[PDB]
């Protein structure tokens, strides 16, 4: 607690006023994050649908390419392709939070001895590179949407916690301080009536006896 | 304080203190976990959690919200057992299993 004086009553009124402004401030912040969440959700479903269309393209090409030729030719080809490594994730520092966006390295044009005897492996491989394009676009949109959603959840539980805990706690402290200060005021205005009784008794008792 | 002297055999049913004990324990854990769900979302939790959630809602709707009908002590213990009938017998960790046997249906 705090020992109640007239100073701490105004200090707790100031702390209450700051928390009552902070609740509305964080509600405005939550509104801005809602606006940006409904911004990103349609872009995420758009990129998801484009990923679906390129998925239909790449899967039809892969089935037809292993179909007209053998399975063993595309098997040895796929076990021959370099592993396309060095793909990594760099910074998107925003809201003070680095989210990793993804970019690749793509050794693509250096074909494996580009005099190639199968004719549907390379078109399928270009289709799957388009597939990887749309996949990393959906990836670095999806993780950003997840981060903004969890930050909305953080702000919302902080608003509800801060309001429904440390508004009534400070109200309880302020009511306690006002009750005890009024009690001290009542004691002192009893002492004033007692000393006025002493003054009038001193003027009146020694009137007769003198 | 002295509900301990009002309950008992030859005064009421023979399980009244244990039934009120179990109702208070389960409803206190239910309102505890509504306080917990008031922070984090409604998925990162277990199953008997959800069982206590439905128990607390059915409790506040059936046991307390009686309107102004005249419930007895007998019908009130019957409502108590019909509300305790949504918990497994391995979770009523307090009361004696004879009163589990004759009741809980």
């Amino acid at each position: 607690q705090v020992s109640p004086t007239r100073m701490n009553l105004l200090q707790r009124r100031g702390q209450l006023r700051l928390a009552q402004k902070g609740v509305d401030l964080l509600k405005k912040k939550r509104d801005a994050l809602v606006a940006e969440f409904f911004g990103l959700v349609r872009e995420a479903m758009e990129a998801r649908k484009a990923l679906d269309q390129a998925a239909k393209e790449a899967y039809a090409a892969l089935l037809l390419a292993q179909a007209f030729d053998g399975p063993e030719v595309v098997a040895g080809a796929a076990l021959g392709v370099p592993p396309l490594e060095g793909v990594e994730a760099e910074v998107e520092n925003v809201w003070g939070s680095k989210v990793p966006r993804l970019k690749a390295t793509f050794p693509d044009g250096a074909l494996l001895s580009p005099v190639g005897t199968p004719a549907y492996t390379l078109e399928a491989s270009r289709a799957f590179r388009r597939y990887a394009e749309a996949l990393i676009r959906v990836a670095n949109t999806e993780t950003r949407l997840k981060k903004i959603g969890e930050e909305i959840k953080k702000t919302t539980r902080r608003v509800n916690a801060l309001e429904q805990v440390v508004i009534p706690g400070i109200r309880a402290q302020i009511r306690f301080i006002q009750q005890v200060l009024e009690q001290r005021e009542r004691e002192d205005t009893f002492r004033l009536k007692r000393i006025k009784g002493k003054i009038e008794a001193r003027e009146a008792e020694e009137e007769g006896g003198r | 304080r002295l509900m301990n002297n009002g309950v008992g055999k030859g005064k009421t049913r023979e399980d009244h203190k244990q039934v009120s004990d179990q109702l208070y324990s389960a409803y206190a854990n239910g309102v505890d976990i509504r306080k917990l769900v008031a922070i984090i979302g409604e998925d990162a939790l277990t199953e008997n959690d959800r069982r206590y959630l439905q128990f607390a809602d059915a409790f506040e709707r059936f046991f307390i919200n009686q309107g102004q009908q005249n419930r007895s002590i007998e019908e009130s213990l019957q409502i108590a057992w019909a509300l305790l009938s949504m918990l497994p017998q391995g979770e009523l960790k307090r009361i004696s299993k004879d009163h589990i046997g004759k009741y809980y249906g």
